């Protein structure tokens, strides 16, 4: 009763297998992927954003210099001007028009914008993976387990246990160096922290937003205030966190390959269909029936009507059942190159009920099964007529 | 001035938030299926 099967990584596909014990009625799982999160492990570097050139008002003497002295504020700039005859309200400011001084003083600022509006650097390990499985196997039709892929670490929700896992393929969508910026993120590769050049990405870094500290190499210039007005002139170059804010990249949350999506919450990538799952479950003894009660059905005969090669349910079929009994009788494909739409399907004495299919293969020669019989339903399927669909429920393109 | 730094702090009235903007919304596009081929009828109001 501990089934093990390989199931392909894809969210929306239920892949209902057939658990077969001896002496009892087959039961059919029913497996399906609602999330698929990759959850990479994260570490913060820094945070950036557009700066703030906060300039103090300046100090100005009548006569005789001013010697500036190094504050401890971040990209502290200070400089001494001399000659300036500054015009100021009423009249002239001083008549000393050699030993006029100005000192001027200007530190680089973490805007207010940074609390809300601000990209964060991360450093991305390959992490954990983990899933949302439904299983509505039997008749217990429930689930709603959040599950580990670490093949360790069974899930134990319901009363079957299941291992999934691990995953065959490594392929996340994050690079060694993200940035996240609200809704969107980015292989960029931030320089480092410390060391981020005027003008690109990363001029202004500070560990976290609400840190003191911070480091800002903004090349900020002071330049000397002309005929004579009191103001604090200064060069600095444009805003780096400003470019790359028009100048960024195609965001990852859009250029992924596999059709993952992207969202912030742990940081992860979700829905990431590649590769396979081995999965294993272990369904519990009270789940089965003794075969002595559920129908045999030998001696039946299949034959399928008009097979479309469409990706939806082309294919619908007819079988002649010869039941020991009446009631119901799980049905399934060991072949995958078909796939049932019913769970079950329910006999009278030696009926005959139809099951629609689909398939991708002009002529389908699969094993159908039925509970303790299999049937040869083999037929010939005609090209769909039409491209217009959204999306598939099948993928089982093979030699044909 | 020549003095000290006197103190208080000024709060700033408006600080950024994050609220809530309407958003233009694009005309629907015209689809027009071909084989292995997604023919796109597009109609722009502004660059999008
Ligand atoms: C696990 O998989 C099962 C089987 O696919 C899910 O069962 C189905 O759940 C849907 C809702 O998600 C039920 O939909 C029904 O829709 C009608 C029409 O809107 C509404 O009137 C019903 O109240 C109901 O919502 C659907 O009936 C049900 N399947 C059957 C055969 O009854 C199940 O929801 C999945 N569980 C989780 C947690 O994903």
């Amino acid at each position: 009763y501990e089934h093990t099967a390989v199931m392909p990584n894809k969210v929306g596909i239920p892949y209902k297998a057939l658990v077969e014990r001896p002496g009892y009625a087959p039961v059919h799982l029913q497996i399906q992927l609602v999330n698929t999160r990759i959850i990479p492990s994260t570490n913060l570097e820094y945070i950036t954003c557009k700066y703030k050139t906060k300039v103090p008002s300046p100090v100005v003497k009548c006569c005789g210099a001013t010697q500036c002295t190094s504050k401890p504020h971040p990209d502290y700039q200070c400089q001494v001007f001399t000659g300036v005859y500054p015009f100021m309200w009423g009249g002239a400011y001083c008549f000393c028009d050699t030993e006029n001084t100005q000192m001027s003083e200007a530190y680089v600022e973490r805007s207010e914008e940074c609390s809300i509006d601000h990209a964060k650097a991360y450093k991305v390990h390959t992490g954990t993976v983990q899933a949302m499985v439904n299983i509505t196997y039997g008749s217990v039709s429930w689930r709603s387990a959040d599950v580990y892929v670490n093949g360790e670490t069974p899930a134990k929700i319901g009363d079957a246990k299941l291992i999934i896992g691990p995953l065959s393929s490594a392929w996340s969508p994050f690079d060694n160096k993200v940035v996240v910026y609200g809704h969107e993120v980015y292989n960029y590769d931030f320089p480092e922290y410390g060391t981020g050049k005027a003008g690109s990405f990363g001029d202004l870094q500070s560990r976290t937003s609400t840190s003191n500290d911070l480091y800002a190499n903004t090349n900020l210039k002071l330049q000397r205030p002309q005929a004579g007005i009191v103001h604090t002139p200064f060069t600095q170059a444009p805003s780096g966190f400003e470019r790359w804010k028009r100048d960024k990249g195609a965001p990852l949350n859009d250029v992924a390959p596999f059709g993952c999506s992207i969202a912030l919450e742990p940081l992860r990538a979700e829905n990431c269909a590649v590769g396979s799952i081995p999965i294993s479950i272990d369904i519990p003894d009270a789940a089965f029936t003794r075969i002595s009660e559920t129908p045999t059905v030998s001696d039946l005969e299949c034959k399928i009507t008009e097979c479309t090669y469409a990706s939806d349910f082309g294919g619908i079929a007819t079988v002649a059942y010869k039941s020991s009994k009446a009631g119901n009788c799980p049905i399934h494909s060991p072949s995958g190159v078909a796939v049932i739409k019913e769970n079950d399907v329910t006999l009278a004495e030696s009926g005959s009920f139809t099951f629609h299919f689909s398939t991708a293969n002009i002529h389908p020669a699969f094993k159908l099964q039925v509970c303790t019989s299999a049937v040869t339903c083999k037929g010939d399927c005609k090209p769909p007529k039409d491209h217009i669909v959204d999306y598939p429920a099948q993928h089982t393109e093979s030699f044909t | 001035g020549e003095g000290d730094t006197f103190k208080g702090k000024l709060h700033v009235p408006f600080v950024p938030v994050k609220a809530k903007c309407i958003a233009t919304l694009a005309p629907e596009p015209l689809v027009e299926h071909k084989h292995r081929t997604l023919i796109l009828h597009l109609h722009p109001d502004h660059p999008t």
